[PDB]
């Protein structure tokens, strides 16, 4: 059956396989009391998990259980999963197999421990670990193409042709929406506004989500930002102050396109996609260009597809038309793929089982799946 | 009895109250020895290191002896079971068995 | 009616007697998934046969059932035959006798097993194995002469006088259109373009079929190729990449004329035709030169006959005038001979019966036919 | 007799003909400032060439002048040659002819441009372009045999019989030591260690050169890799960070044997050597198997010859015993052939004169030599 949890940086998305919308959406942050206190009438509440933390954000010191697709503390994750199964799903882990989605070329320890906790901490007859690019392809509903997977954590590319994956062709990119948020906070300081707190770190990200849009051409808007009038907007903060931003907001998403501002020699997303296609077989290249799919938290902003389309068309041959499809609700597409993936009968046989884990060991994960 | 391994002192069975701390240790007499700790027959304790379980290794220069310690704190029901201590030598492998129990 | 199938390297021709154009033409290839696929929704389809393979060509590892006129794997052939009778033909083997065409001096196992599979796997009252040189002769409408057969597989020469045969006089030549394709791919590498894949191997062959043409003289055009204006053309791949060729395309057909490029001791097609004639008696030589017939896959390019005529006339005695007839659609001429051959009532009595095979054995093929 | 330059990937070896050890060994890499400097008192040295780049590796972006035996930028190469003649050799190009070593079935543009730069950029009365397989043949002291030439950059096979060559029998292999380094970096990522920078790219290669070794059998060590103890070793980086590897280090060399990990259809080195022999005449086959010669940068790891010996003995006919000669300092053996080739009296007449180039043109290279 499958319970689907998308473990991405910042937000934890949970739900049931076969559903078109997840039951539980909350932040993946755990807050602890930074300041010591002695008051009478408090249960102390040492550990805060979920949206509760967002409300009590100032006193609490937020800690992310998952960094760069790697979990720093395992029991925090358990609290997150416990929270998802009972607080909004209102279902028992015993009732259904659980499906987890993991990014490409991820470390061995993360798959083995994650399965280990799922077999031991929550008792399920079977579980499976899937790759995000394949799931997005199913949400799309297409048998062939090249998938751009960019979640809050890490951007990955995984081309596919009529099924039958190409592991060598799969490339991992160090660019991500969360990274953009760090770039953005760094860029604010030169202007005269400074944020060094995790709680207020989210606020710049919030600014990015609705006040930021994709420039058709970075150099031309930046050039015209000298005399900005319509390029500046006013944002309201819990802080009690008003922020006016201009060319600063559109240059943040740009770093995906132009990694140089970040400080990395690695090429941007449009060049990397091209590289992924070059790696792939010549025969399957032709439908790769018109089948490009965008997904994840930072792909939300409008105009991303428009800039990608011209850049891909410019770099790529003009012999074939370049079409990029980026439908709304793409943020939840990774989760959606997981729900569809688990639904089919063939998949259920394939799940890693508790009996198999105990009899053979944690090393069987690589053996059974990719 | 059985042939002598690399444990001068084998781990000892221990009992612990709820929310207490329990430490198990083994001495090895002498490249430095490699120590693995197990739950049951094939479950590795090293992969289970966290808030409830810690591993500590130390060396005594005077006796050419390495002290291996297992630290268990805020013990819970899930940790109850049989634990096996395995220490390797430059040319040999050795095994010992002990039990951890936490009630209430 | 009757069924005529052409088998033996690269393509499988399937059709009906009474038609001068077959219903099913597809490559003789079997595709298997080189890369394991981890996805849900695929039927997996671990076996692709025909043109479907051509579309899914990059992922699939193509394997040719027939090498040098010899089949490496028998069950692949069965799938091909199954595919031809049932999918495109839409006919039952039970309904009609089946005609198969085979080259001279071919190994015994190919005739014995091929008949054995037809007698056992596809139950039919009778079947016959025919030779390409004799069928071409009937198509020509002449009872005396020498037939030069060069097509898919192996080039062969088989002279005949008034229906009497001369086995000693029959000569086998190791030249073929497929061989030229291998030459062509080998020649492309020196220019900086490399094709080492079966899938892209066809693409160079496609180039050769329309881009390549026969020069009046090989040496003069090659000399004038130093400054190529009109000798270079642009070909478009499925990939969308552009390939430009010059003297390279016309030197491919040349190899049949000049085997030294291939690396073999044996003389070219014009010298071999001469050798076959020398073996034959002087009295019958006079109509042998004027009755030369060209047929096969690699005989398609215009001007081949003109080059052969001058070369044969020069090397051969001036006692008799040299006439060569090379009509259009010679590629399918061998198949055409088969369809007409099956049509005659007299021929039907001559077919090798199932009862005869079981009673005496595979060794009777030579006994029944020369 | 004059100067010999080895232009393999990664390292540029230069020296004087007749010497058993070259004068200048340095990397071919050119480093440019990735970041704009904000300092006063620097010459802002825009371009760094040679070992200087290795010292200043972190800030600098390293670009390889030669990719897959093809040079991407011609002026960087000129700096390399300028650097070799003046900085370590301390001799004038005018004084002596220059010999360059080129791999077989190399693209036409590389030979014409290389000669063009030597004739026009540097003044020299004559120069010659040699082929590595033939030079090693003379170095080994044998007139007949089959030469397996694998450099750091590219691997080639070239059989020879009594002074006569067989171009069809010559096959170019896409496997190389540099490729192994790329495979290795790709393999490290799944274990949790990631290197995407050119500067640290060399560090994994360094690991491979001493830590990596060749197993008698790949499958048996990999099987015992699950319970690794002696298999894993600790490597020290400039940073001070510690890297531990196990089955990962010996599987990398394996890809030469098993290209399937890389993602290519083409067979490994043992199958390709076999393929070259099959093409050749049966009469000359007998000394081809016993005269196999290994040379180049990636043939360095112990046990290669022993694994090759059983694999060649197994796949090849048992009609003759299989002997493989793999002497120490094989990496510099190709260079030695260049120095010895220059030495012969006959060879000096054969050099392509500056005068001939100016009159006849660049196209004379094929005319003048093989």
């Amino acid at each position: 059956a499958a319970l689907v949890i998308d473990n991405g940086s910042g937000m934890c998305k949970a739900g049931f396989a076969g559903d078109d919308a997840p039951r539980a959406v909350f932040p993946s942050i755990v807050g602890r009391p930074r300041h010591q206190g002695v008051m009478v009438g408090m249960g102390q509440k040492d550990s805060y998990v979920g949206d509760e933390a967002q409300s009590k954000r100032g006193i609490l010191t937020l800690k992310y259980p998952i960094e760069h697709g790697i979990v720093t503390n395992w029991d925090d994750m358990e609290k997150i999963w416990h929270h998802t199964f009972y607080n909004e799903l209102r279902v028992a882990p015993e009732e259904h197999p659980v499906l987890l989605t993991e990014a490409p070329l991820n470390p061995k320890a993360n798959r083995e421990k994650m399965t280990q906790i799922m077999f031991e901490t929550f008792n399920t007859p079977a579980m499976y670990v899937a790759i995000q690019a394949v799931l997005s392809l199913y949400a799309s509903g297409r048998t062939t193409g090249i998938v751009m997977d960019s979640g809050d954590g890490v951007t990955h590319t995984v081309p596919i042709y009529e099924g039958y994956a190409l592991p060598h062709a799969i490339l991992r990119l160090d660019l991500a929406g969360r990274d953009l948020t760090d770039y953005l906070m760094k860029i604010l300081t030169e202007r005269g506004y400074s944020f060094t707190t995790t709680a207020e770190r989210e606020i710049v990200r919030d600014i990015k989500e609705k006040l930021c849009y994709v420039a058709l051409d970075f150099e031309q808007e930046m050039a015209t930002a000298a005399s900005s009038s319509s390029l500046e907007k006013s944002y309201e903060l819990p802080d009690g102050q008003v922020i006016t931003i201009g060319n600063e907001r559109f240059r943040c998403p740009e770093a995906l396109f132009q990694p140089s501002f970040l400080g990395m020699e690695s090429c941007g997303i449009h060049e990397t996609t091209f590289n992924s296609i070059m790696k792939c077989d010549v025969d399957i290249r032709k439908d790769l260009y018109a089948n490009t799919v965008l997904s994840g938290g930072t792909t939300m902003y409008p105009g991303i597809a428009d800039r990608m389309q011209k850049e891909i068309t410019a770099l790529a041959p003009s012999t074939m038309k370049i079409k990029i499809i980026a439908p709304p609700e793409r943020k939840y597409s990774v989760w959606i793929g997981g729900s569809i993936l688990a639904s089919l009968s063939t998949f259920q046989q394939m799940w890693i089982s508790k009996q198999e884990y105990d009899e053979s060991g944690p090393s069987i994960v690589h053996r059974k799946c990719f | 009895d059985d042939p002598i391994g690399l444990f001068v002192m084998r781990p000892q069975d221990g009992e612990v109250t709820v929310g207490g701390s329990i430490t198990f240790s083994a001495r090895v007499a002498g490249k430095p020895p490699v120590v693995k700790w197990f739950k049951g027959k094939w479950v590795d304790l090293s992969s289970k290191v966290g808030q409830h379980l810690q591993l500590h290794d130390s060396y005594d220069r005077a006796s050419k002896v390495y002290l291996f310690e297992l630290h268990i704190t805020d013990a819970q029901p899930a940790f109850t079971g049989s634990y096996r201590c395995e220490v390797s030598t430059k040319d040999k492998f050795d095994c010992s068995n002990f039990n951890l129990t936490v009630h209430e």
